[PDB]
């Protein structure tokens, strides 16, 4: 089984903060390559483009202010883009455009920057517990085993992160051990505690 | 113009054994960490069949004994266990730089146990004699190894250089060869002599077998 | 399924133009590029040129003066035209589909032999190789005095395949080609079963079917 290579392709690209992202272009021979252009559109910014004309041996960058976002090496050898260390500002669209004799081909990446939340769990008052997921990105989801009578804060910071707190009470004395269940893309997490 | 250089140019290997074919390129055939070397199989009469694309990727419907490896300028096709049908010529192919270029080719042959030929002789048709020529044919059927003498004797008289031979490629099942030898005479010369004979020699034969016929007989 | 098929004259006089036409099914020429490769007898593969999906072309530099490639998307046809031909241009001409971006040649046509020669076409004479008189018996067809190559031989219209050996042709001193096709069968079936050999010679538009029968005392 092998279907034809589609012209436009789009993908969600979740990436952790402070890591080295690398976006690949589709596989292409130099013979088939005329131009190759990374268009990088971050939220509320001018469009940065990085072109490489093979015939004329020209590399041309336009409106590219962030110097972490670069070629992996050189577009005459390697058409991969990298992000030096990922930051929350790098949320945006990244598109490899490839001019060939056959046509034009696009592989796009909807890049999402993940931030691992600081997760805690503590006994608060008489038969209550509080589970925090502090300054993660995106918002984490919190649930309890067993279920109680809980309430949830969402706190949306300007740097893009979100704190999700969940206070929860158990009046019923059928409960002693309580388990917080924090659900996040960076990684799911669980925390048991005796409710002394 | 990248120059692909296969090694060896032919190899003989026993049935079931591994078979490795190298192909080195004069320059790199890589871009963006992808190697644009591809492997082909070609059997007599047929076009090339794609085994392996971009260096290591196995094509649909190709046995998994076929495998591919390498990068930059040095590449290798490996057949993990050689089967009887895998006897072919194998070609490497670069597609990174214009023009695309192909390797010289590597002939793969099976080594197997000896087999003696079946000799058959065929007298000429009445039709052909009417047109004024006689073609006497001698068939050596299903033998290994390839090397075999065929002498044409006419009334126990060794003929010289009025005959041609032809050999099939190695069989895809039994991995044997077959040979045909054609003695061409005129009708005039054909009808002078009585006994027409075909002396064969081979390893599988402990001594030369001869098949013959008398002219006006069956 | 993806298919390609080359049409062509088969014989061409020196210093004239060789015209071929690849006809394709299973895909559109708007999406896929198509290339021409040739293979001179008993030699490796040589790329000639590509007709890109977009409409443009590249040509191997050694053929760039003489070669022209064109296409028609609505017909699903790619033409090739090689001018000022010589004996060097004698070869099997393949067309082969390139997949985009990588330039991998996944599907090929069966090919078409083109022979550059000022000599005229001639059709074959077919003669029987009648089985002698068992256990196993051999019989065949002698396909004699034809030009140019190739000839195809089948048995019982392709119904009989195993046991068969069509040998490669030999150029006679006359300048005409000649080959044999033989098949082994049981001696017991020589009475009941009929054995017809089906010769075809596309260059002359000749087609011969001939029943091979045991020769008698008569
Ligand atoms: C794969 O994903 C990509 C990315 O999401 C997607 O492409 C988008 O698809 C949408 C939907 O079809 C397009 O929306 C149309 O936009 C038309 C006008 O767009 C202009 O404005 C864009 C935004 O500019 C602002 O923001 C940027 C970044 O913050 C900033 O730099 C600018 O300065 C500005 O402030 C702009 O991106 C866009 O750019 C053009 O040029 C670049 C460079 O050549 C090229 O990359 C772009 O593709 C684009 O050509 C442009 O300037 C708008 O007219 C159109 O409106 C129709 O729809 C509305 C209803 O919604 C109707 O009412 C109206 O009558 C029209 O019919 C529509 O909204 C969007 O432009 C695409 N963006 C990009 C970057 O490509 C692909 O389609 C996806 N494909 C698949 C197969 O999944
Ligand atoms: C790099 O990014 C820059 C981001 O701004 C790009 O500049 C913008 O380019 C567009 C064209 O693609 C310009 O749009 C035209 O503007 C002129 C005149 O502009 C004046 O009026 C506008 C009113 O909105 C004002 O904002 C400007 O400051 C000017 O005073 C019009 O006549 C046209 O109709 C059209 O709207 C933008 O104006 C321009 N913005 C700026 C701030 O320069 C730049 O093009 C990118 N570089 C490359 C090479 O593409
Ligand atoms: C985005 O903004 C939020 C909100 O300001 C930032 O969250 C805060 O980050 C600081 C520093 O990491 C935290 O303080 C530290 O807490 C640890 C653990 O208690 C302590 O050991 C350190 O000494 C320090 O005080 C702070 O608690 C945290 N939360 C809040 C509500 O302020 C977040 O860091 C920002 N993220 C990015 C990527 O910019
Ligand atoms: C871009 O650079 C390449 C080399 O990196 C140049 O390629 C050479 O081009 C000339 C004439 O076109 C040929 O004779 C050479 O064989 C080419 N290859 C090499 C390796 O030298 C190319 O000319 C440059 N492009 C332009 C527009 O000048
Ligand atoms: C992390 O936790 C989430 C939430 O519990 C898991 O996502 C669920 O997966 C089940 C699989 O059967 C689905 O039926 C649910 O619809 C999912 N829920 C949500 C909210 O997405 C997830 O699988 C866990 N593991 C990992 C590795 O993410």
């Amino acid at each position: 089984n092998y279907s034809k290579v589609l012209a436009e392709v789009n993908t969600s690209w979740p990436v952790k903060m402070a890591t080295n992202a690398v976006l690949c272009c589709p596989p292409i021979a130099l013979r088939n390559l005329i131009i190759i252009t990374w268009e990088i559109i971050l939220r509320g910014q001018p469009s940065c483009t990085k072109a490489y004309k093979k015939e004329t041996n020209e590399t041309k960058e336009t409106n590219c202010t962030d110097e972490r976002i670069t070629w992996v090496s050189r577009p005459d050898q390697n058409s991969d883009l990298q992000i030096r260390t990922v930051a929350i500002t790098h949320d945006g669209y990244y598109r490899c455009i490839m001019v060939t004799p056959d046509g034009n081909f696009h592989r796009g990446y909807h890049l999402q920057v993940l931030v691992t939340p600081e997760v805690t769990l503590f006994q608060n008052r008489n038969r209550t517990a509080v589970c925090k997921a502090v300054a993660g990105k995106p918002a984490a989801h919190i649930s309890w085993i067993p279920e109680g009578d809980c309430a949830t804060k969402q706190e949306y910071w300007s740097n893009g992160t979100v704190t999700v707190k969940s206070t929860c009470h158990w009046e019923v004395h059928n409960v002693s051990t309580v388990t917080c269940h924090v659900s996040h893309l960076t990684g799911n997490k669980s925390l048991y505690i005796e409710l002394l | 113009d990248i120059v692909l250089t296969q090694s060896p140019d032919s190899l003989a290997v026993s049935l079931g054994e591994r078979a490795t074919i190298n192909c080195r390129a004069s320059e790199s055939v890589d871009y963006s960490g992808n190697s644009f070397m591809h492997w082909f199989q070609q059997k007599p009469g047929q076009p090339p069949k794609l085994l392996i694309y971009r260096a290591s990727n196995l094509e649909s419907g190709i046995p998994d004994r076929f495998s591919g490896s390498g990068s930059r300028t040095d590449f290798t096709l490996t057949i993990s266990s050689l089967q009887a049908e895998d006897v072919a010529v194998y070609y490497c192919h670069q597609s990174n730089e214009d023009p695309p270029t192909f390797g010289g080719g590597t002939k793969v042959e099976i080594k197997r146990t000896v087999a003696a030929p079946s000799v058959f002789i065929f007298p000429p048709s009445d039709e052909q004699l009417k047109s004024g020529t006689a073609s006497v044919v001698c068939l050596l059927n299903n033998f290994y190894p390839r090397e075999a003498k065929v002498q044409w004797k006419v009334d126990n008289a060794l003929q010289s250089g009025n005959s041609q031979e032809s050999v099939t490629e190695q069989d895809s099942k039994d991995s044997t060869y077959s040979l045909s030898s054609t003695l061409t005479l005129s009708k005039a010369d054909y009808e002078k002599h009585k006994v027409y004979a075909c002396e064969v020699t081979h390893q599988g034969l402990s001594s030369p077998v001869t098949k013959s016929f008398n002219r006006g007989e069956c | 399924e993806v298919q390609l098929q080359e049409s062509g004259p088969g014989l061409v006089k020196p210093s004239e133009t060789l015209s071929l036409t690849c006809t394709v099914s299973g895909f559109s020429l708007t999406n896929y590029a198509v290339s021409w490769v040739r293979q001179p007898p008993g030699k490796g593969l040589e790329w000639l040129g590509v007709m890109w999906a977009g409409g443009g072309t590249n040509y191997n530099s050694v053929f760039k003066s003489r070669l022209t490639i064109s296409k028609d998307n609505s017909k699903n046809q790619v033409s090739l035209k090689l001018s000022s031909v010589t004996a060097a241009d004698t070869a099997v001409y393949y067309c082969a589909r390139e997949r985009p971006l990588t330039g991998v040649m996944d599907y090929w046509g069966q090919g078409t032999l083109v022979t550059v020669s000022s000599a005229s076409t001639k059709g074959p004479s077919v003669f029987p190789l009648a089985p002698s008189s068992g256990g196993t018996a051999a019989l065949g067809c002698l396909v004699k005095d034809y030009f140019p190559e190739p000839v195809t031989v089948s048995w019982n219209s392709g119904a009989l395949t195993s046991g068969v050996h069509t040998f490669p042709a030999v150029l006679q001193s006359s300048g005409l080609y000649s080959l044999s096709s033989v098949v082994t069968v049981p001696s017991s079936s020589l009475g009941t079963q009929t054995y017809i050999c089906n010769v075809n010679h596309k260059p002359s538009n000749t087609k011969v079917d001939k029943k091979v029968e045991p020769k008698s005392c008569d």
